[PDB]
């Protein structure tokens, strides 16, 4: 119902899977008994997400973060819908959705 | 008596008669003279329970607000607690729709501080606020203000 | 025969506070009640429009038994004995002094608000630092189009020619009792649905509905259009004019629906002229 | 003969905090309510414009009963016995004792914002250090043009020449009650739609409508143009002047449209002079 | 209870858990002194929530607070429901719900 | 009679951070809102400009009831009972106490608008190095634009009519407007003026300066204002235009035939101010 | 619908097909049991996309990437639209589209 909301939910899932990929990357990078920075990484992500000055800024960051996430199936299923959602829509609402995803990935683990 | 004969709840609509209909306060004064009696019957009313808990919640919130005013009150000066109560009645009566009244009620509850009763009956009071028509919640808030007794 | 005139009228969009009921405390509540879908709507009483018609008949120069002294704000009687033969108001609106009484040709219903009343209020306060008990006050208002239903009996009129001034007054209704100082709401019609038939049965009562709960759209109701489709309410006896004409003409398949063969005029004056010509032909005037 | 002057004028673009409602918390709530298309629009009280006209009349001769002190912030009554035959204020705006009570010659509607109001809030602080409960506060503004509708019964004036000063004042309206210190909003009008007819039927309600969310284009309307085209609201009885003239002259087929033969003056002063001449000729002044 | 009431209850619990996280961060960051500010923090939170004037700013503040809170068990168990509730419902109603959650915050015994 | 001084003044181009709104996080956000064409513009609070005028009157001698300490940043009152007859600040800006305890305020001004839409322009701040704590990282928003505000005075309402003269000088030599002048020093002195001195309440010159051209600094005069001038409305004899906009006005074609040529136009600001003050004194008997 | 979004989607597909060709090339290059470097190749592609200094830079890069991709059927059918879209539009927007495309190739295989 209200396919725009469906696209919004699948975008939330896409961002969650991308952050999962980046978490796997940082967990692979850390070595020895050092505590893998996850809280630090999450706070850094939130701080960089808040820091943005329209259009090019934070959209370049969104795309770069999604690429850093790597293989993401939810984005694989739906190409045109998410591509149009990212190209369209005011960037602030995309920021809202991404921050909600930040808080909604924790269900996964 | 009529409601009793009818077999229906005595508290069919006392407030309506006491205030809404009785602008002159002919029986509203009787309410003032018999407010305890009204509460007594309301106590008998089990359904009232939830509204009684809300009454206690609002009384705790206004206790917190009055404590804040007491802290704000300068030494020697007389705090305007009566004036603040009159302001509370006027502000509540000013609210004209569900959104504005719920805004003011939630803001007042937040300003009250930590409320024990609202903590114990979180879900029940939350659902009562969400469901009940805002006019009814305003009525019971006015009763809470009138029934405040430290 | 037995000819009657029925109509449902819609007003323009504006802020209205025309029917303050018994006020409480400091707020002047405007009278309201329930209506379609269970949402509260604001009502303007039919007695107000009857008074407005009386005032129109007084101003245009007709006899009118009840004279309204504007400066005195008082009502006087030209003659203590009601004479419906001579007085237009006694002929149309009837009387009862407590012959003695008249049924009254004009039968009007209340003026409902097309849009439900949210509860908007306005604060007013006396200026100056010198403030007293009468300093500040709240007045309730509503931004709505108003709709009322009326029905008259042409045969019941003692003089049949009196139907023309009443129609002219409805189309040129003076101020309807309200608060013109701070809410000057014109009650002039902007969309009519008139029926002039010999049968009594009327299916045009409150035939207007809103597109959105908070909007100035004023589309025709589905029930009225469907009933015109089904076969009753003959289009030859239908008279629709005003702003709703545009919406009707923008409807799909309009050239095939029975609404096409009904008297529809964009300009209200033209439709009124045609209906008046029809009435004068029918009643031998 | 009865005569009325109905009009709807539009203000200039700028910030507005004229009609603070209740000051819920620190936010001086700019009064607002629902309007066309269900969007929240900020409102300016009609009593504010009535007070502004009263002040204008008091400032320039024009004996009035209620004198505004401007120093003590209080209102003084020259004579408690209201005499509309002499005072301009009593003759125009009316009175109520709680005598004659008048009726008021001028009927006003609440001014609406031509654009929806989103949040438009502003901070406020008091210098630095030694901060008390009065240090921090908020004020709501609005960057739009305001639109209101007014009507005068010309005949109802005790002195028929008193219609001229109100036109002069509406053209030269002083500060309308509001936060002039922080948000100095001039209420002078930049686009006028006046009609001077001899029957009550009063269209040209809030015709000025542009929406176009956050802009300042202020197009006239579609429905008012429609009415014009249809045949009612005859152009000879219409008066349009202001910046809206520039937009009107650029419409296609404007030369053949009936709106062309209406009294159109780009300059407001010329149109006002012509309307004054017409009124003086018609009322025998 | 209908579904909407359940969603509203989960939103209240989500906000309460977010406040738990924020207050824990405040306690950890400013352990020095007699006592960290919480009452002042609650008053500032109320002032910030009442400051928000439209849907964009209020949703921005709400999402920022939600991410600042940390892991949100109530927001873990219900992703799509609460996300749709936040996106769809008018921001004012969200403000009432957040203030009610603020006033209903049960301290940890 | 009653005389009103209406004027719209445009500041000079530069970087400004004078309107920090709420400080949501590290970022100190400029006070901003939708202004025209649905684009976000940055606004400077008019109360800040009133404070700047009060400070100007305090600095250049004069008598002002509210004295700025300038060392403790604390306000002091020479006399608790406000006396508009004596003090300049109480006579001009008014006062609310909570002689009359309330003053109307001879000066009424609007908030300063940014002539350019505000897009991005956030700036980092990092404190020194090493031993970094919670206050080590911070962001400051800014905006490269020209600010423009609208003000109006009724000299009749002043207790002393001669107090109009210091106010114009303060408008010209305005001190710093409340903002981060340590790192964003924005001079608020006028560079283009449009003054109207008339005896009626109509202004029609609310915001005459408008250029759009996103990130430029052309600062042209709005088309609607020029149209109003050509309409015959707003008599050129009552108009005072001075500043850099004068050059653009002279470069316009058919300028001599235009009614704007009959208005009081001076390329230099100080000479226009002198002429305006001469006219004001002549029409106020000073 | 909305022809410019059609151009955007066909650009996405063209980029995906070109990177499919590049992936096939590098799979062909490697031999024996070593894991072919693809996640590393994706990281290199992202890094080279991020590195650019407007106009000529990243435009020579996109042209070279399309060339090394091989034969692009979508580009073959859509020569004019793709070329006109590339010549116009801010290069940052094209980089954002390319990064999306990057994150978008996975459903191909």
């Amino acid at each position: 119902n209200s396919e725009e909301d469906k696209q919004y939910l699948i975008f939330i899932k896409v961002f969650q899977q991308a952050m999962k990929g980046n978490f796997a990357k940082i967990y692979a990078k850390t070595e020895e008994g050092k505590d893998p920075p996850i809280k630090k990484k999450v706070e850094r992500l939130r701080a960089e997400l808040n820091y943005c000055y329209d259009e090019l800024s934070f959209k370049e960051y969104l795309s770069d973060f999604l690429v850093r996430g790597g293989l993401n199936k939810y984005f694989n299923e739906h190409q045109e819908e998410i591509a149009l959602l990212i190209k369209k829509s005011p960037w602030q609402e995309i920021r809202i959705w991404s921050l909600l995803a930040i808080a909604s990935y924790k269900p996964k683990d | 008596a009529d409601n009793l004969v009818k077999g229906i709840h005595w508290w069919s609509n006392f407030w309506e008669k006491l205030v809404i209909e009785d602008s002159k306060e002919y029986l509203f004064n009787q309410l003032f003279s018999n407010r305890e009696g009204f509460i007594i019957m309301a106590e008998n009313s089990e359904e009232d329970k939830q509204y009684l808990i809300f009454i206690k919640v609002f009384q705790q919130a206004m206790k917190g607000n009055f404590a804040k005013i007491y802290a704000k009150t300068e030494e020697g000066k007389d705090p305007p607690i009566k004036k603040k109560v009159e302001r509370l009645r006027a502000e509540l009566n000013y609210c004209y729709d569900e959104l504005s009244f719920k805004e003011y009620l939630s803001d007042f509850l937040v300003r009250g501080g930590l409320n024990k009763y609202f903590n114990e009956h979180q879900e029940e009071i939350a659902l009562l606020i969400k469901k009940s028509p805002w006019q009814e919640i305003r009525i019971w808030s006015l009763l809470a203000i009138a029934s405040y007794k430290p | 025969p037995n000819y009657y005139l029925y109509g449902t009228v819609l007003t323009r969009y504006g802020l209205a506070s025309l029917n303050h009921d018994i006020r409480r405390g400091n707020k002047t509540i405007l009278q309201k009640g329930y209506w379609n879908n269970g949402k509260i709507h604001s009502f303007v009483g039919s007695s107000a429009i009857r008074w407005a018609l009386r005032f129109y008949l007084q101003k245009q120069g007709y006899l009118v038994n009840r004279v309204w002294d504007e400066e005195e704000h008082i009502n006087r009687l030209t003659s203590e004995d009601f004479d419906p033969e001579k007085f237009y108001d006694d002929d149309i609106f009837g009387f009862a002094l407590l012959p003695n009484q008249r049924m009254g040709a004009l039968g009007m219903n209340m003026a409902v608000s097309l849009t439900p009343y949210d509860g908007a209020v306005k604060l007013g306060a006396k200026s100056g630092r010198e403030k007293d008990s009468t300093s500040l006050h709240f007045t309730e208002y509503h931004a709505t189009r108003y709709q009322y239903y009326f029905g008259i009996d042409a045969t019941h009129l003692k003089d049949f020619s009196r139907i023309l001034p009443m129609i002219d007054g409805i189309m040129n209704l003076p101020k309807v009792g309200g608060s013109s100082n701070i809410f000057n709401y014109p009650f002039c019609p902007d969309s009519l649905v008139f029926q002039w038939t010999n049968h009594f049965a009327s299916y045009i009562s409150y035939c207007f509905e809103y597109c959105d709960p908070k909007s100035k759209e004023a589309k025709l109701s589905q029930e009225f259009i469907d009933e015109v489709e089904c076969g009753q309410i003959d289009p030859s006896k239908l008279w629709i004019g005003g702003t709703i004409v545009k919406d009707l003409q923008q409807l799909d398949n309009f050239e095939s629906s029975p609404l096409n063969k009904a008297h529809i005029y964009r300009n209200r004056n033209e439709m009124i002229e045609a209906l008046k010509t029809v009435i004068k032909r029918d009643l031998g005037l």
